[PDB]
């Protein structure tokens, strides 16, 4: 069959390769239930594009700061800065808008989850076509997908979801990395970086001092 | 060492219990012993080359009796003096 | 092929002779698909022509101006004294990678496009009279085969071709190993071998790394590294 | 006659199936409650392994692994 | 060509193993009841060959930096490269200055041998699995033969040596084997009494013999 | 010999780390590879390891722990040392000088053991019976000494079980021939009732178990270990 | 996946959790406005 995440192990027998990036790895069967697999999905693409959207945000500042151009705080010391840097804009004002902002996009998303183009009836603002979803965890439409990269071919809409669902797994795995190595280290990512670059046989994790707590 | 008491001693105890485990003296692993002290054969099912049915075990644990018995007689005697 | 690595050795059954210079020497496999095959025997081609064409500039080099280092080359101040424009006619570094970036650039897009649909390149793209005839993957030809030495066996020079570049391949490697082990030379290398055998091999001069760790070009620090934790 | 390690390959699937299902191990309690006494019965007949089956391998399996 | 054998470990030792002896004292190979677990038959000779292999490379390199320090073919002194005072162990010594960390050296190695290791396992586990998934186009030397103590091939029988002999190999590697198994043991245990390498440890019994054993060792 | 907290949280970290092999081991040998019944009714083979390979063992384990660890930190701490001051049990472990500073035979080695000079061990395999004043406990090196022969016994005791080697007794036998004319049958049928109940071998194993946890709490209080 | 939370359905699952809520609630309330003994701010 498919590449599989252990090679010569079967792969998930709930895991038939339909979804993008399948590669059977369900050792703990959390994903038996086909309900609960589409939730599950729409987990996993969720947080993937969040964290893809973080990667950037945290990664091109950072660059930006190691050469010098800009002098934008870490990521790790950014919410301190803007509080320090903005007095007149409260941190729950800021909380509470945020959190109805989101609240309003996140509810259409779960009523969408619940009843699949229930939010295409025009209620909002009008709009139809466009919040009618192409598939669970695919929205599309003219909105979400201005360029209309997925309605496009069949085969470049799933060579694109197996793109961004391996990119997500990558930076979700890079901002935990990224928790990690600021726990080690007390630093930056990009600077993390740069000091491995300077020189690497001496910058590792057996000698950021935290990972081995042992002297050595 | 090589002429001591010591050696001589555990050396003796140990060859002399063997002797007796090899000539039919002591219970085998080939023979047993009843509860009236008379030995009768058993088939353990031990193979070995020596024509009496003198085992690797019985080599074991014979050894191992005839170091206790000169081990405690070492003590012994350095206790009352020797 | 029919002449074989080793002796006693089979031939993996992808491997029997269509190639020059096959030898049944696959020992991991990687030539069993025939697109990886074909993929790979490109890379030989090249592979081979460069390290040619290097082990020729090394040793020749070494002829006109033994006292330049090979390894140090690429500085500045090795460079032959030319007039680059500008206030002073000095190097810059940057125009000549551009120059070296978009000629191969081109050339190496047209063969990768030869590579990808055989006979999709052929033609000139200015003047479409132009054609290269291109009877095998890796032998353009045409005006790169201007005095027609392929008229004759094909076959045979291709195999000469491709043993003479593995030859090239690990003398090439030989030449960075001792350069990067004794700070000189290839032929100063065979000449302190010629003078010294025994007190001049790889035995006494494996543990150096006679090459700095780091140097300074015009401005930038270029790290610099053996191919062995030397010291 | 010898002594010697003998054991069974696999012999009980490892499964939540009787997690959902008390009184699974009792064939008078897997049928389910009728009064609150099948809940203390559940808790009081949890252990008596030899109450749930006559067969003194499982029994022993049983004993072992708990 | 019979070491303590018994009746109960001549029933199913009869000779066609590699090395075999019938010496099987506590009738571990016994093939019936020892189904699952990993005291199968199977599983045991393979772990003999695994064992086998990973000593003779124990053996052969616990040694030779020591020999060839003696010899000066290696500039390091032969004291810094005793097989235990090269940082296996850190409490008897450390070597100075390897390229990296030896604790980087072992995440590597961690990685590296895992890797190894778990698709070695997958053969064992389901044979020729690992001939299927893309490995870089390494699969195809990775199918093994069906025995997973011989997998053989393009590379791990590169030289297809064996033609006729196989079985004569197999008894030579595993009486070789046996022998590193046995010498590892005793690197082990004359680094705990004497404190000084294997070789070090032969020169003095070839020095002074009377002088220098097990003996006199545990005098001190 | 305990003196750091980090040595606290190994032993935690290590415990958890078994803990999780003693659940495996359940679902191993209940799920993948469960014991037939005559691997458990061999009760001739249980009690010689359980005597030899646990009881003798874990007292000889515990001998070298004591001797090697427990003698000569509290020595040292007995003596006053601060324990920070106090050099690492693997300090004493590698550096043999430093053992033969508190107890002078260790500079002899192991050579009085094989000799058979037993008695040259006299400074850390004691008899001195009664309490450590500067402590209240008793001597580490009388329960060193204690551990030691309890091992010896015990390790002589798990050799009595006929298993495949011949030698050895059966148990049956011993039962069937413990007869008398007050008793009629005597011990016969009890091989057969303690081979195949659980319930009376749990009876007999908590009757001693109980027995020995009280008797532990009189010794206790009597000679404060 | 279907079995095993049907298991954490069960009563005393169901009670341990809801428990485990609630006396997480009243801790931290009380954690959070210590010694309440009147409704008066
Ligand atoms: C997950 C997405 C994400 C989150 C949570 C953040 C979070 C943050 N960013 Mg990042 N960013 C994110 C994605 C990206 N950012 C950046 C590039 C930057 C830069 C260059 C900077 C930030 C800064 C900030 C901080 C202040 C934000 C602000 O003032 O908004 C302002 C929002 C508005 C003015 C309203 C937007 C208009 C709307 C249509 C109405 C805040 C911690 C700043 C900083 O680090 O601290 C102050 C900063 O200088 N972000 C790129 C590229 C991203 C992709
Ligand atoms: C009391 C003397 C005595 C002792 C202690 C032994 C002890 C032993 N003999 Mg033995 N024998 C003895 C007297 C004699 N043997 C033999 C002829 C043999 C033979 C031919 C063999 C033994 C072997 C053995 C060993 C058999 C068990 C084993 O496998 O050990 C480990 C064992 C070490 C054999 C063997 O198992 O290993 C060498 C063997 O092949 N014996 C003869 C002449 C018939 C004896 C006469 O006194
Ligand atoms: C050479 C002969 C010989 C002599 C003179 C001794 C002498 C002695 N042994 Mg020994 N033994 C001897 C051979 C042997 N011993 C032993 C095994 C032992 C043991 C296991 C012990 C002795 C003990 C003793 C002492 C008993 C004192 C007493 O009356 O306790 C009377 C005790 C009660 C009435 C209770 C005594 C000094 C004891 C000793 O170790 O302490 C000094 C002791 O525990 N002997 C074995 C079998 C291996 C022997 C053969
Ligand atoms: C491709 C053939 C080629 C080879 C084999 C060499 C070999 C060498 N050059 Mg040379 N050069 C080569 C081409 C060129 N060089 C130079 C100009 C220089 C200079 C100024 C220097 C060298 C130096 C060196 C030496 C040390 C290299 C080193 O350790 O740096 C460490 C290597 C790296 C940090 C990486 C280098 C290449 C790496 C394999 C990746 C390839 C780059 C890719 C484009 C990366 C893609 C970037 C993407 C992300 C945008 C070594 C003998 C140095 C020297 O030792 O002289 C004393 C030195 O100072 N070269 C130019 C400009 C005209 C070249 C044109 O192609
Ligand atoms: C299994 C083989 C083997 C291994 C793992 C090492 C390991 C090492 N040697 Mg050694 N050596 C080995 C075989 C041999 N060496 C040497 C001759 C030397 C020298 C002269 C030196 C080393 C040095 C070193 C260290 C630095 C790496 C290096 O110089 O590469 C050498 C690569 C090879 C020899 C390839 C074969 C490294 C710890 C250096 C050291 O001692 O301190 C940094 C050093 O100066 N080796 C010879 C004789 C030619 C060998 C046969
Ligand atoms: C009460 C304890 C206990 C008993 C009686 C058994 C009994 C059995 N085990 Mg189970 N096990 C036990 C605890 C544990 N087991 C296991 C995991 C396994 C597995 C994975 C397997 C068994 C197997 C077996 C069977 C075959 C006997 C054997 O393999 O020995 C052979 C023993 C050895 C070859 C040596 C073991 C190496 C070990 C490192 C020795 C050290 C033990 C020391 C006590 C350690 C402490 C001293 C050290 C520090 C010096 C037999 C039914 C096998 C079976 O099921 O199929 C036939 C099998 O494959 N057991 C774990 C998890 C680690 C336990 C804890
Ligand atoms: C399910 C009951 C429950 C509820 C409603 C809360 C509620 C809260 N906890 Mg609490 N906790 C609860 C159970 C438990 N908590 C904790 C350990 C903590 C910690 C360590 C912290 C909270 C904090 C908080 C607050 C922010 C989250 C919020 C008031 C945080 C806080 O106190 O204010 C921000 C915080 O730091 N909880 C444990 C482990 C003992 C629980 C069991
Ligand atoms: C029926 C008997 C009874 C009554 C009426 C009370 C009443 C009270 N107790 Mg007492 N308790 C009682 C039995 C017991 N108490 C205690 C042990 C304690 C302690 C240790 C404490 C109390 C406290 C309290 C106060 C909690 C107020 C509060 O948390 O508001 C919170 C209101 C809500 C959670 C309402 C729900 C709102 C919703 C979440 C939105 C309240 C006066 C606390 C107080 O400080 O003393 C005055 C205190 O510290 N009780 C024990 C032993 C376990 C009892 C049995
Ligand atoms: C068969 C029989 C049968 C019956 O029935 C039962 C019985 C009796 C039990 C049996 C017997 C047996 C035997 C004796 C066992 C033992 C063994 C051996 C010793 C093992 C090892 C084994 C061993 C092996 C693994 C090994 C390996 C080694 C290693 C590689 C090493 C490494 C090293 C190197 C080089 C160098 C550096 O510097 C360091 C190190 C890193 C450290
Ligand atoms: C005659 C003959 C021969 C020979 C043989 C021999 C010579 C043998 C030997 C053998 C031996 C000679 C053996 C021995 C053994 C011993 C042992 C086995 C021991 C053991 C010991 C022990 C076990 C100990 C213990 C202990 C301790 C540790 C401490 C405490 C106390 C005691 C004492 C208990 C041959 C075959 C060649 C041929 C034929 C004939």
């Amino acid at each position: 069959d498919r590449q599989v995440w252990f090679p010569g192990n079967a792969p998930a027998p709930h895991l038939d390769g339909s979804l993008p990036g399948d590669f059977g790895f369900d050792p703990l069967s959390l994903g038996s239930d086909p309900q609960l697999l589409k939730w599950f999905q729409q987990a996993e693409l969720v947080h993937g594009r969040t964290a893809m959207t973080a990667v950037a945000g945290i990664l091109f500042p950072a660059v930006a700061t190691k050469a010098g151009v800009v002098n934008i705080p870490q990521w790790y010391d950014a919410g301190s800065v803007w509080v320090q840097n903005n007095p007149n804009f409260p941190f729950a004002a800021l909380l509470f808008i945020q959190i109805i902002l989101t609240g309003w996009v996140e509810t259409k998303r779960w009523l969408d989850f619940k009843n699949p183009g229930s939010q295409a009836d025009g209620s909002f603002l009008g709009v139809t076509d466009d919040f009618k979803g192409v598939a669970n965890g695919y929205p599309g439409g003219k909105l979400f997908d201005p360029f209309g990269l997925s309605r496009g071919s069949e085969g470049q809409l799933q060579k694109y979801q197996e793109n961004e669902i391996k990119n997500g797994r990558l930076a979700m795995v890079a901002f935990l990395g990224f928790i990690a190595q600021h726990a080690a280290t007390g630093k930056g990512p990009i600077d993390n970086l740069a000091d491995h670059l300077a020189n690497p046989t001496a910058v590792t994790f057996a000698t950021n001092g935290v990972s081995l707590p042992f002297v050595h | 060492f090589i002429g001591s008491t010591t050696n001589l001693i555990i050396c003796s105890s140990t060859a002399i219990f063997l002797a007796a485990g090899r000539f039919g003296l002591t219970p085998s692993a080939n023979r047993l012993a009843s509860p009236g002290l008379k030995l009768s054969p058993n088939n353990s099912g031990l193979q070995t080359g020596d024509p009496a049915g003198f085992t690797a075990t019985d080599v074991l644990y014979l050894g191992t009796i005839g170091h206790v018995v000169g081990i405690g007689s070492i003590l012994g005697l350095k206790a009352i003096g020797a | 092929g029919r002449r074989l690595w080793a002796p006693g050795v089979e031939a993996p059954s992808y491997l029997n002779g269509e190639l020059a210079g096959d030898y049944g020497w696959d020992p991991l496999g990687l030539g069993a698909k025939p697109e990886a095959l074909k993929w790979y025997r490109q890379a030989e081609l090249v592979h081979a022509r460069w390290a040619m064409l290097a082990v020729a500039g090394i040793l020749a080099q070494e002829i006109v101006k033994p006292g330049v280092f090979f390894y140090n080359a690429g500085l500045p101040e090795n460079l032959p004294g030319i007039n680059f424009g500008g206030p002073e006619g000095k190097v810059n570094l940057g125009g000549l990678l551009a120059w070296e970036f978009l000629l191969f650039h081109w050339v190496e897009v047209r063969r990768w496009q030869d590579i990808k649909k055989k006979d999709s390149v052929n033609q000139d793209p200015i003047f479409k009279g132009n054609k290269v005839p291109n009877p095998e993957l890796g032998y353009p030809g045409g005006i790169f085969d201007p005095f027609g030495f392929s008229k004759g066996n094909f076959k045979e020079v291709q195999t000469k071709e491709i043993k003479n570049g593995r030859l090239a391949m690990v003398a090439f490697v030989g030449f960075i190993i001792q350069a990067q082990a004794t700070g000189q030379g290839p032929l100063a290398n065979l000449g302190a071998h010629l003078a010294n055998p025994f007190g001049n091999n790889i035995t006494k001069n494996i543990g150096t790394c006679a090459i700095p760790s780091s140097v300074d070009v015009q401005g930038i620090t270029i790290p610099l590294t053996c191919l062995w934790p030397g010291h | 006659k010898k002594v010697k390690i003998v054991v069974d390959g696999n012999p009980v699937e490892t499964s939540f199936e009787r997690w959902a299902k008390p009184g699974h191990f009792s064939r008078t309690l897997s049928k389910g409650p009728s009064t609150t006494t099948w809940i203390w019965n559940l808790h009081a007949d949890a252990h008596d392994f030899d109450s749930h089956t006559s067969d003194l391998e499982e029994i022993s399996r049983k004993v072992f692994s708990a | 060509t019979l070491l303590f054998a018994s009746d109960q470990s001549l029933s199913y030792l009869t000779g066609a193993l590699p090395a075999d002896y019938g010496f099987d004292p506590l009738g571990l190979l016994d093939p019936e009841g020892k189904g699952a677990g990993f005291v199968s038959p199977a599983w045991l000779q393979y772990s003999e060959v695994i064992h086998a292999r990973w000593a003779m490379l124990g053996a052969a390199g616990c040694i030779a930096p020591e020999i060839l320090a003696t010899a000066g073919v290696i500039p390091q002194t032969p004291d810094e490269v005793i097989w235990f005072k090269s940082g296996v162990i850190p409490p008897a010594g450390v070597y100075d200055k390897y390229w990296l960390d030896p604790y980087s050296l072992f995440f590597i190695e961690v990685i590296l041998v895992q890797f190894a290791e778990l698709r070695r396992w997958q053969d064992f586990r389901n044979p020729g699995s690992q001939g299927k998934q893309y490995f870089l186009g390494l699969e195809e030397v990775l199918k093994g033969s069906g025995d997973p103590s011989y997998p053989g091939g393009q590379f791990f029988n590169l030289f297809n040596l064996g033609k006729s002999d196989l079985k004569e190999l197999k008894t030579k590697e595993l009486k070789n084997g046996r022998l590193a198994m046995l010498a590892v043991f005793g690197y082990g245990a004359q680094a705990v009494i004497t404190a000084e390498g294997p070789f070090k440890n032969l020169t003095d019994h070839l020095s002074d013999p009377t002088g220098h054993n097990i003996l006199t060792n545990f005098g001190h | 010999g305990i003196t750091s907290e980090l040595q606290l949280y190994s032993t935690a970290i290590g415990g958890l780390v078994l803990a999780a092999a003693m659940f495996f081991a359940g679902w191993f040998h209940y799920h993948k590879a469960a014991p037939k019944l005559e691997w458990f009714q061999n009760v001739e083979s249980m009690l010689n390891h359980h005597l030899a390979g646990l009881l003798g063992l874990g007292s000889l384990a515990w001998a070298g722990h004591q001797i090697h660890v427990s003698l000569p930190i509290n020595k040292l701490l007995d003596a006053g040392v601060d324990p920070k001051e106090i050099p690492l049990p693997h300090e004493f472990i590698l550096n043999r000088d430093l053992m033969a500073q508190l107890y002078p035979s260790f500079s002899k080695g192991l050579a009085p053991f094989f000799t058979i000079n037993w008695s040259e061990y006299s400074d850390f395999l004691t008899f001195q019976g009664g309490l450590n004043p500067v402590t209240g406990g008793l001597w580490l090196s009388d329960q060193a000494h204690h551990h030691l022969a309890i091992a010896v016994l015990f390790l002589v005791a798990g050799h009595q079980y006929r298993t495949n080697w011949g030698i050895g007794h059966s148990i049956k036998e011993i039962l069937e021939a413990h007869k008398g004319p007050f008793t009629g049958e005597g011990h016969k049928g009890l091989y057969e009732i303690l081979t195949t109940s659980w319930h009376a071998q749990l009876a007999i194993n908590l009757a001693l178990f109980g027995s020995l946890s009280i008797i532990v709490a009189h010794h206790m209080y009597s000679m404060p270990p | 996946m279907k079995n095993f939370t049907t298991y954490l359905s069960t009563a005393p699952v169901v009670a341990l959790i809801w428990f485990t809520f609630t006396a997480g609630l009243l801790i931290e309330i009380n954690r959070f406005f210590p010694d309440p003994l009147v409704f008066s701010f």
